[PDB]
């Protein structure tokens, strides 16, 4: 029903090496330079990615900023709320970075204070003024 | 096997069921209740084993009878049918026996034999074994044809047939209780020895030969489960579908090289996007870094747009080193991908100019078993004869297989130096016209009942004849007689005063250089009691060495044992023989082989009879008078001494029933 084990006679395959005298040859020699041309092609990558692999010497440590670690409050200054404000003006929905930017609030308190602030602060505004964007 | 279901198996016969041959002759039983055939079988099964257990005695239908026990000797018809159709188509009561009633005094019919090789001679010697006059005609000045020993002083070596393929159901094991025949069992450890002078190394010998036989079986593959039969309107030979096969593994190592590399690629342009996308993140980093710098510098106190830019930054500036921290651990585990694909590469080649040369050498003791180019034997058919080995160990005949012949020459009538050169069959007898090999103007005319041929294929092929049929063969026998091959392989005795190899491995291997050179002395032997070695020339090596004088030859034989063994312990042999079989006028090549575009059928062919035409027109048809028997005419066992041998029984079989009756069909 089927070959010896590794041995890979397809119907395919076997027509495909009979079709002429040098048929098999042929599809051997399509095959070898298949091979270079993919292997040049690799060392072309290897030396284009050693190049950009280069311009990351030394990676970002030089840009690295040290850990803020600050315990999180419940009242808010109004220090703190102008920072809100302006951070939607710059963030939209995005309540993980408006929690990074103030520094000491969890994310929930940033969403609560979408709701107590939002008529004082005309937030609508706010967010439709950084819809345009 | 044993018991009487042994003597079956050993008579190369069912035990359990009626062969064709029984139905043909004993129609009433086949045809009958299942009961009645039992016994039947079981009468031939004990008549056997009575005659195989001491085939140096005539079986008697009364000692049959005799030993038979009830229910089964109660009926004596059925007892004396079996025994005689036993006797007749020689299953019992053949070779060198003694006889217990002596020869009938006066004989009935003439049959003359053409050919005085084991063929010839089993025949003759159940023809006159059943009442008939024989007369054997021969070529050469001795018996034996194709059997042919070198005897010189104290060495003897066969440069035909050395080797009994097994005693298991092979005729010859009752021949070898007949006549003392020194039966040394063959050890098959077979070191091979490259081209250099050393061993190939245990690895790379079972490494070679696995892939052959995986070769072999691929090609049974092509032939029976992709019907790889015919190319451009030729039958496909066996070395075709090798290479085929062997060029579709270069090509398969070729196509998953392709794949390995096609993975590298893929995954070398995955980092090279991802650094593409780390270099610009570290430049926008960068550029993030000093805009923070810059507002962080405007010292405090400061109003709340100019300190949100200092937090916005800020932010702005860990979220980009989140990404770029993400993405050198995305790099990380590409980059071991490619360390790990690089380690593990696919096989470079699929065989080297080493390994394929070891290869080599397993296709010429391929090309030895068929004696011919594997470029000629068919595809679908070049191993048809292959489910009736015989069981056991292959063995050698120590004192020569010449012995045999001789043994069953003896109390025949036997012309030697008498060349058959014209058959002449009519309605009514025949006669050949043979001259004496010596001074051929000499000439014999022979008349006879039949003329029973041996000739070997090789001798029936020669254009222009060396034997002249008339009338001529039909087309049928003389196309079977084209379509057929006959192979040639040759061999080289050696004579030495000295044992200077292993004693103890009965052959070696030498590796030839090229392709083109596989079968060039690619074979060693040591099987002789004397100092005697013996080297085989297969393949397309075959005929072309048959061209050089046998100082070349046995120079050649010396340069690779020198290199084998060392340059100074391979002395000068003392005796040197050189087979040269194609040849051979009296041969034309060593024996046959199923050539692409034949088939088993052909062999059937051979064995048919011929019956010439009517004398008289509107007379009936005559008897058949012309018999063909020899290695090339059964089916099952060609190319061997126990197919020859077993041929000759069966013509000398036919043609008895033709021309004394069978008493046992009624």
């Amino acid at each position: 029903r089927k070959p010896p084990k590794g041995m890979f006679l397809s119907q395919e395959d076997v027509e495909a090496v009979s079709a002429n005298a040098t048929a098999a040859t042929t599809v051997l020699r399509q095959l070898d330079m298949e091979l270079v041309s993919v292997k040049r092609q690799i060392q072309n990558i290897k030396q284009t990615n050693s190049a950009l692999k280069e311009k990351l010497d030394g990676g970002i440590e030089p840009y690295r900023l040290p850990e803020v670690i600050q315990k999180c409050n419940a009242r808010w200054t109004t220090e703190e709320q102008l920072l809100a404000v302006q951070a939607i003006r710059k963030y939209g929905r995005d309540f993980q970075a408006i929690s990074d930017v103030i520094g000491n609030k969890s994310v929930v308190q940033v969403k609560n204070f979408f709701v107590n602030y939002r008529r004082r602060f005309n937030i609508d505004e706010v967010l439709q003024e950084w819809e345009a964007e | 096997p044993s018991g009487v279901e042994g003597a079956a198996f050993q008579s190369r016969l069912p035990h359990d069921r009626m062969t064709s041959q029984e139905a043909a002759c004993f129609p009433d039983i086949i045809s009958g209740p299942q009961q009645t055939q039992k016994v039947f079988l079981f009468i031939r099964n004990r008549t056997l084993q009575l005659w195989l257990d001491n085939p140096k005695i005539q079986l008697t239908f009364e000692a049959t009878l005799q030993q038979l026990e009830a229910p089964y000797n109660s009926d004596t018809v059925l007892v004396h049918r079996v025994h005689s159709y036993l006797e007749r188509h020689g299953l019992i009561n053949f070779g060198i026996y003694k006889r217990i009633k002596p020869l009938p005094t006066k004989k009935t019919g003439k049959v003359i034999i053409i050919g005085s090789g084991v063929s010839g001679l089993a025949a003759a010697r159940q023809l006159q074994s059943f009442g008939m006059d024989v007369t054997l005609l021969e070529a050469r000045d001795r018996v034996g044809g194709r059997v042919a020993t070198f005897r010189k002083g104290n060495y003897v070596a066969d440069l035909g047939a050395m080797v009994v393929t097994g005693l298991g159901g092979n005729p010859m094991a009752v021949v070898s209780k007949q006549v003392n025949m020194e039966l040394a069992k063959i050890k098959q450890k077979c070191p091979l020895y490259e081209a250099n002078g050393q061993a190939v190394p245990k690895e790379k010998d079972e490494m070679v030969e696995q892939e052959f036989n995986r070769l072999l079986e691929a090609t049974s593959y092509l032939s029976h489960q992709l019907d790889f039969n015919v190319l451009n309107n030729k039958p496909v030979s066996l070395g075709q579908a090798l290479e085929v096969v062997i060029q579709l593994q270069e090509k398969h190592v070729k196509d998953e090289q392709i794949e390995h590399w096609k993975k590298i690629v893929k995954t070398q342009e995955e980092l090279k996007e991802l650094l593409n996308k780390m270099v610009n993140l570290k430049e926008k980093i960068k550029e993030l870094h000093q805009q923070y710098k810059e507002a962080s510098e405007v010292k405090p106190p400061r109003d709340i747009t100019a300190e949100f830019l200092v937090k916005s930054k800020h932010r702005d500036l860990t979220a980009l080193c989140k990404e770029y921290d993400e993405l050198a651990e995305t790099q990380g585990k590409l980059e071991e991908k490619l360390q790990e694909l690089e380690a593990n590469p696919p096989s470079d080649v699929y065989l080297s100019s080493r390994d394929r040369q070891i290869l080599d050498w397993h296709f010429a003791n391929l090309e030895f078993a068929n004696a011919t180019p594997l470029s000629t034997l068919s595809l679908k058919h070049w191993d048809q004869d292959d489910d009736f080995e015989f069981t056991g160990s292959h063995l050698t005949v120590r004192n020569g297989y010449s012995c045999v012949p001789v043994a069953l020459a003896e109390g025949l009538d036997i012309k030697l130096n008498t060349a058959v050169r014209q058959v002449r069959y009519t309605a009514s007898g025949c006669e050949v016209i043979a001259v004496n090999t010596r001074s051929t103007s000499q000439t014999f005319i022979y008349k006879c009942d039949a003329v029973l041929c041996t000739l070997p294929l090789g001798v029936l092929k020669q254009q222009p004849p060396a034997v002249q049929f008339v009338p001529p063969l039909p087309e049928w026998k003389t196309s079977a007689v084209q379509r057929m091959g006959f192979g040639n392989l040759n061999k080289v005795v050696l004579c030495f005063d000295r044992v200077f190899w292993d004693p103890s491995v009965n052959l070696f291997g030498h590796v030839g250089s090229t392709t083109a050179s596989r079968g060039e002395l690619f074979l060693f032997w040591n099987l002789y009691k004397a100092p005697i070695l013996l080297a085989l020339v297969a393949g397309e090596a075959a005929g072309i060495m048959e061209n050089i004088s046998d100082d070349v030859i046995v120079g050649r034989c010396l340069a690779i044992l020198k290199g084998i063994f060392g340059s100074s312990a391979v002395p000068q042999p003392k005796e040197t023989v050189v087979s040269r079989w194609r040849a051979d006028p009296w041969a034309r090549g060593s024996y046959s082989y199923v050539a692409a575009g034949s088939s088993g059928n052909d062999y059937d062919l051979m064995a048919q009879p011929i019956t010439p035409g009517p004398s008289i027109p509107g007379a009936p048809q005559p008897i058949p008078r012309l018999f063909f028997a020899g290695e090339h005419t059964i089916r099952n066992y060609p190319a061997t001494v126990h197919g020859a041998l077993l041929s000759g029984l069966r013509e000398a079989g036919r043609i008895a029933d033709q021309f004394l009756g069978a008493m046992y069909t009624l």
